[PDB]
């Protein structure tokens, strides 16, 4: 933890983007965590701010970073329907089966929502579509349970 | 007589009743009010885009509109012409027999999976110490769509099968009630009719209604409008 | 209790906000609903208005709006007083030797002070700066 | 503290600033009232407050051991903590008024945005303000930011599965963690609440969540972690709402020159730039300055309609009230230069100070104008003759009046006690006023009565 | 008591055992939550907020509270201390104290300014009898009007001062110059000498409530400020 | 005016027989016929 | 209803008129608690 630590995890869910260049300038620290284990780049994809997500990459920031219960930016970005930033992630070697505590995929949380667009992005860069959580439930299941017709003839494969 | 004291008065023995009635009269809201019987305007709401039905604006003048009027000084009660919409569960007696269910079942499951739960915090006071985390524990939510009350699973069969709310009931947003239906000229309408509180002055409750109403139109969706079909306070004004 | 913002808004705020219509001479409403499982609905009034009235009927909305509220909030309780903000003085209680902790003081207060400073002549409202004894059950997982 | 801050986090930042007082500020400080976990921006663990309570005025001699100087000091003291926002300020004379260059702005959201959509809108607003610093100064949110908080889902299909029941779940959870009052008994006569609660050190910890068992219908004790998963999010740990409606205050005060009506104006300009569906509102002070201002012109308007018409009736003359009431700015001038010389403001205290200035010199006006008009009239003297004989006989009384009265108000200007704020403000205008109002009337009066008298034959 | 909850039955083992509530939690009288923790210079702290009531005496109230209090000392167990971090009535005593001291000084001060011209103590006497049955006058119609001793009231007398000395000076003084200027008996000097000021004294009064009574009208909070002292100013200026 | 309802007789003897609950019965005619309100949800940000 | 006199006091005599303080003309406040659970708290203010 420090003083510019803090502060890019500040700007970097805020999306002050012009602060958070000044801070990669000076060498704010892109690996610097909150007490939940969320980098700027979990902040970042959470509050949907592609122009900084991009910026973060570049300065050497873990894109396969986890918090203490398992989920990665991918996770959040996905679920919360930020496909730009999504396939970034995926550009920069973001992990597409990544599991959380739970055993939940970014493939999961996206089919859980309906982010089409995101569905098929993961699909494409290798998204096990077979992949089971804790209660053995797959992005099908979720699909026919929420009764998304269209999810449902995508995931179909 | 002080309508003020006349209602406070009347309210301490209502309150003695209150418990005697059933739950369910309770639950719908037993009201005391101090108002003329007779109508002081009646706010009419028309969409000339057409775009919402009788249903969908009778909604938006109880969510939206209704409970900022019902507040104003001088307005002693405000019945909307209509209803404002309800979780519809719909249930089918053939489906509910098909999978051995009752509403009684239906009842109970909305109960346990529509909760808004208090689920405490993360370390919480008094805490150990040496704490560095604190963070809310955000456990069951009441749900917000259609969607979600048709995947409230009621049970789950032994070959492993699941049955959901939709599988037994049709889910609509629809009117708590389906009793008032309103026309302006012909073409569907809803609106608020206004009864002027006991002692209170027409023109100036008028007046601050209208101040209330001209807050709410730049906010109004595509095609909603305000119309006045009728008000007793325009003659007073022009007869004067 | 234990009731975040969201809870507390969505079950308690929103329902007596709902409740509040037939109360003469009200200006505005505001409310907070936060994470303590606390809520705080203020009505201001216009000036001149019967501040006892003006009480008594926002008392008697909420009364009939009680029962749509959650049972854990009932058995709490809603408090509807005149928000006056302006203390005459301040009695602080320590303890020196360190034998009694903040919560024994705020009994002691409770039970053998506060009633009597209340009956004093002039005395308006007393606020307790804590909360009597309460029988805490502190709950062990393992052994359960 | 920032968010997320514990309890003990808070309680050592308090520690430090008790320390401090009772340390650096002995021979002032007689006390610090430690209050963790309370703020009047909003309640929790990351947030408290230090009520300093100082020695009588008599142990406390200068200006140097005064709240103004002991506030500074303090301030800049605690400035250099880390990871606390830490300051000392003077509280007002009452609450019930706030500041007069203040303003207090309510963010609505007029078409169920939500509260994430008001945020957005929360801050381009904030962002738009902060480019007029010219006009609008330290314009800010009085809510809480979001915080992270622990979202956890009961699978209800493992839960029937397993033949656990989710009020079995959800007590369980909700008991343990957050608390359950369950019913009352009687301590020594006295009835108390009952509190089933978890023992703190199996309720710290997202791991500590699998330690709680719920018993199935088969008799089998389930752990939380077998139907429950869980994730971390942000919500609002304090959501505000106005008139029925979703809401979100916003703090600010016109900048140095600037009037608090200018300052309005803009936010009222910057706001209807917003997203459709955000609407806005004026409450608190904001409220009572909007509608006090409209009365004002009105009052000064009857107030000197009304004095005209009381002189015109006096002397029998539509003209000659001029040259009583043209003596206003005489008595205003001193006042204004002692009051900007000390470096006080135009409170209350000085606004009904210029009143009783002016209405001091109105009345050594009136009496000369009567005197002067009575010898034309009666004796049938000259106009210069007449305004002559008046101000010698009406010199003594005037000076009288003046000499006794700006010796009384004397001990009030140079008093630096308890209340001398208050002495002070009704003292320096009265004064300065009074000094201008005696020197300069004696010479302008029969300047006014003459100038009017021969203007209007 | 504790004991009693710790021997609450939860369930009987069927080998004859018996699990009490104290085997599965740790029972103790504590605070009903755990949020704030207070402390007074580091020493473990409670307190009472004591508001004043509606027409009440603060100087009183704070009396019989430190009254009160001071009956209880003999009950507090050992190391219990009361402190009084806040109070008010310590600066409304000198708020009282510095009025009645610039009142008296005032008075003081047209006697030797009166006697320094006129130099006669005669002439002196009348001012000072006068002026404070104005300000006694005064007090009389603050209590008609529903009105208290306050900050704003005492204050409002001092700003005041200037007008009520100046109404006793203005008639002694012309009395003593048409004398000087006439040789008239005081009877009939005094005749004479208000003939010449009594229409203007009338006319004044009206000037000066028409400057005062207006600011009184201000609605809202600072109308309420103002109003304390438009009614003391105007009150005392009539009564003068 | 006075107008045509339906009166329907529950048979407790046959109710008890079966081993049906009369509270199922009256909740199942109630609720079907003429409405329950069981609980509240959120609207767009509103209670209903 | 079934609470003793004692019981009555504690529970709700006492814990209203505790509440009864700073009252507007208010001369004295009586109340009784009996065997029956019945609680009775008058309050005598000044004659106008
Ligand atoms: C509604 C508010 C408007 C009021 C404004 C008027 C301000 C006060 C004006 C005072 C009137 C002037 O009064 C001047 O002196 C006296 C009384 O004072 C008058 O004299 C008259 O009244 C006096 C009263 O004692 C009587 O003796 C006598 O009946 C009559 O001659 C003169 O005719 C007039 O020149
Ligand atoms: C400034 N303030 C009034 C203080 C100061 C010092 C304190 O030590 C305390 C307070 C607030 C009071 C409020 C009281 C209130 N009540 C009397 C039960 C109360 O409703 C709560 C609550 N969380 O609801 C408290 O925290 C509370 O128990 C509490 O712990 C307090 C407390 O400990
Ligand atoms: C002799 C004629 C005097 C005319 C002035 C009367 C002013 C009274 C106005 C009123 O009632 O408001 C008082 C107001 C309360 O906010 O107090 C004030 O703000 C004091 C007014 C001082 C300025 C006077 C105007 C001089 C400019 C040339
Ligand atoms: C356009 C805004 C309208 C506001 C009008 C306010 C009028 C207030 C009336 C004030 C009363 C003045 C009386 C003072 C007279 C006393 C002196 C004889
Ligand atoms: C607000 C209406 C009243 C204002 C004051 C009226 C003054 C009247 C002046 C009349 C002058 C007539 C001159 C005669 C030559
Ligand atoms: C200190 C006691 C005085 C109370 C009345 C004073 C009025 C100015």
């Amino acid at each position: 933890g420090s003083d510019l630590g803090k502060k890019l995890l500040e700007a970097a869910r805020a999306g002050r983007d012009d602060e958070v260049r000044i801070l990669m300038a000076n060498g704010a620290d892109v690996n610097a965590a909150d007490v939940v284990g969320w980098t700027p780049l979990h902040l970042a994809a959470y509050w949907g701010h592609l122009e900084i997500v991009e910026v973060l990459l570049k300065n050497g920031a873990d894109v396969n970073a986890y918090d203490t219960l398992g989920s990665t930016p991918l996770h959040l970005a996905a679920h919360f329907g930020h496909l730009e930033i999504v396939e970034v992630l995926l550009k920069n070697g973001a992990d597409v089966n990544a599991k959380d505590d739970n055993g939940i995929t970014p493939l999961h949380l996206a089919a859980n929502r309906g982010h089409l667009e995101i569905v098929e992005v993961l699909l494409k860069y290798g998204a096990d579509v077979n992949a089971q959580d804790k209660f053995g439930k797959t992005a099908f299941d979720i699909s026919i349970n929420n009764g998304n017709e269209d999810l449902a003839e995508i995931l179909q494969k | 007589t002080d309508a003020d004291i006349a209602q406070v008065q009347v309210q301490n023995k209502l309150q003695l009743a209150m418990p005697l009635l059933p739950q369910e009269v309770q639950q719908q809201g037993v009201s005391v009010e101090k108002s003329s019987s007779s109508f002081l305007m009646v706010v009419g709401v028309i969409n000339t885009d057409g775009t919402m039905t009788q249903e969908d604006i009778s909604d938006y003048v109880a969510a939206n509109m209704k409970d900022a009027i019902s507040r104003t000084s001088g307005v002693g009660d405000v019945q909307l012409f209509g209803s404002q919409y309800a979780m519809r569960i719909w249930m089918n007696p053939n489906e509910l027999n098909k999978f051995q269910l009752t509403p009684v079942d239906v009842i109970t499951a909305i109960k346990a999976q529509n909760a808004q739960v208090a689920a405490g915090q993360l370390g919480g006071t008094p805490p150990v110490k040496g704490q560095q985390l604190n963070a809310s524990i955000i456990a069951q939510t009441r749900l917000t769509s259609t969607e979600e009350f048709g995947k409230i699973l009621l049970k789950v069969n032994q070959d492993g099968s699941r049955v959901l709310l939709r599988d037994v009931a049709k889910i609509e947003l629809g009117g708590e009630n389906y009793d008032i239906i309103a026309e302006f000229n012909g073409q569907p309408a809803s609106g608020l009719g206004i009864k002027l509180a006991t002692g209170a002055n027409a023109l100036d409750t008028a007046a601050a209604i209208r101040a209330e109403l001209a807050k709410m139109e730049p906010f109004f969706p595509s095609g909603l409008k305000i119309v006045y079909p009728y008000d007793t306070t325009p003659f007073v004004k022009i007869s004067i | 209790p234990g009731a975040d913002a969201k809870t507390v808004q969505d079950t308690v705020t929103q329902v007596i906000e709902q409740n509040m219509n037939g109360i003469d001479n009200l200006m505005y409403m505001s409310s907070n609903s936060d994470s303590t499982g606390t809520v705080q609905i203020t009505l201001t009034f216009e000036s001149g208005t019967d501040a006892d009235i003006a009480q008594v009927q926002v008392q008697n909305k909420l009364q009939l709006a009680m029962p749509l509220l959650p049972q854990e909030v009932q058995q709490q309780g809603v408090s509807v007083e005149k928000s006056s903000s302006s203390f005459l003085m301040v009695v602080g209680v320590i303890n020196t030797d360190g034998t009694m902790t903040q919560e024994d003081i705020s009994d002691y207060v409770a039970a053998n002070m506060k009633d009597a400073i209340s009956r004093t002549s002039g005395v308006g409202d007393v606020q307790l700066f804590g909360s009597q004894y309460a029988m805490r059950i502190w709950m062990n997982p393992n052994e359960l | 503290l920032p968010a997320g801050a514990t309890q003990e986090r808070t309680q050592k930042v308090l520690n430090e600033v008790t320390h401090y007082y009772l340390t650096k500020e002995k021979n002032n400080v007689e006390s610090v009232f430690a209050v963790n976990g309370f703020g009047f921006a909003g309640r929790g663990q990351n947030t408290g407050i230090a009520f300093v309570s100082l020695k009588d005025w008599a142990d406390r001699p200068g200006e140097e051991n005064k709240v103004e100087a002991i506030t500074m000091r303090a301030t800049r003291a605690f400035s250099q903590i880390k990871d606390a926002m830490v300051f000392a300020f003077n509280l007002p004379a009452t609450v019930e008024l706030g500041t007069a260059t203040g303003f207090d702005f309510e963010l609505i959201d007029q078409a169920g945005l939500g509260h994430e959509k008001l945020t957005q809108a929360r801050n381009q607003l904030l962002a738009e303000a902060a480019k007029h610093p010219d006009m609008l100064t330290s314009v800010r949110p009085n809510g809480l930011e979001d915080t992270p908080q622990f979202k956890i889902d009961i699978d209800q299909e493992k839960a029937q599965a397993l033949g656990v029941s989710i009020n079995d779940i959800n007590t369980t959870l909700g008991a343990a963690w957050g608390g359950s009052y369950v019913n009352d008994f009687i301590d020594r006569g006295r009835v108390k609440k009952v509190y089933v609660m978890s023992e703190a050190k199996y309720r710290m910890l997202p791991d500590d969540i699998g330690d709680w068992y719920v018993r199935a219908a088969d008799g089998q004790m389930v752990p939380f972690s077998a139907f429950s998963s869980s994730r971390w999010e942000y919500g609002s740990p304090r959501l505000e709402r106005y008139n029925g409606l979703p809401s979100m205050e916003i703090l600010g005060q016109a900048a140095p020159g600037k009037s608090t009506g200018e300052a309005m104006e803009l936010m009222e300009q910057l706001a209807s730039k917003l997203p459709t569906g955000v609407g806005y509102d004026w409450t608190g002070m904001s409220y009572q300055e909007r509608l006090s201002g409209n009365q004002a012109p009105s009052l000064y308007a009857i107030s000197l309609i009304v004095v005209f018409l009381c002189l015109a009736a006096l002397y029998e003359s539509w003209s000659i009230p001029f040259s009583v009431m043209l003596v206003v700015p005489l008595g205003v001038i001193g006042a204004l230069l002692a009051a900007t010389f000390r470096g006080l403001t135009n409170d209350v205290y000085f606004q009904v100070g210029l009143l009783t200035t002016i209405g001091l010199s109105a009345k050594n006006a009136i009496l000369i104008v009567e005197f002067a008009k009575d010898l034309m009239d009666k004796e049938g003297k000259g106009l210069i003759e007449a305004t002559l004989d008046a101000v010698r006989m009406r010199l003594r009384p005037i000076l009288m009046t003046s000499l006794a009265f700006i010796l009384g108000v004397m001990p009030l200007v140079i008093s630096t006690g308890a209340g001398s704020g208050a002495q002070n403000a009704v003292g320096t205008g009265v004064m300065g006023g009074m000094v201008t109002a005696t020197v300069l009337a004696i010479f302008f009066v029969p300047v006014f009565f003459v100038v009017v008298r021969r203007r209007f034959s | 008591s504790t004991e009693e909850f710790g021997k609450i039955l939860l369930k009987v083992n069927q080998d004859g055992s018996r699990v009490l509530l104290r085997d599965v939690a740790k029972i103790e009288l504590g605070g009903e939550n755990y949020d704030i923790i207070a402390e007074f210079n580091g020493q473990p702290a409670s307190g009472l907020g004591i508001k004043l009531a509606t027409g009440a005496n603060a100087l009183d109230t704070a009396a019989a509270i430190r009254a009160e209090l001071a009956k209880m000392e003999p009950f507090f167990p050992s190391g219990l201390k009361i402190v009084y971090p806040y109070d008010t009535t310590p600066f409304v005593k000198i708020s009282i104290h510095e009025v009645v001291k610039t009142l008296v000084e005032a008075i003081i001060l047209v006697f030797l300014v009166m006697y320094l011209f006129l130099q006669n103590f005669r002439a002196t006497l009348i001012p000072t009898i006068a002026v404070p049955v104005v300000l006694l006058g005064t007090f009389a119609v603050l209590a008609a009007f529903g009105f208290s001793i306050n900050t704003l009231t005492m204050f409002g007398m001092v700003l005041a001062i200037g007008l009520l000395v100046d109404d006793a000076i203005v008639v002694v003084e012309n009395v003593e110059r048409v004398m000087a200027e006439e040789g008239l008996p005081p009877k009939e000097a005094t005749r004479k000498s208000m003939g010449q000021i009594q229409g203007a004294l009338v006319g004044i009064a009206m000037v000066l409530s028409a400057v005062f009574v207006p600011m009184a009208f201000f609605g809202g909070s600072t109308g309420a400020i103002y109003r304390q002292f438009s009614i003391t100013i105007v009150s005392a200026m009539a009564l003068s």
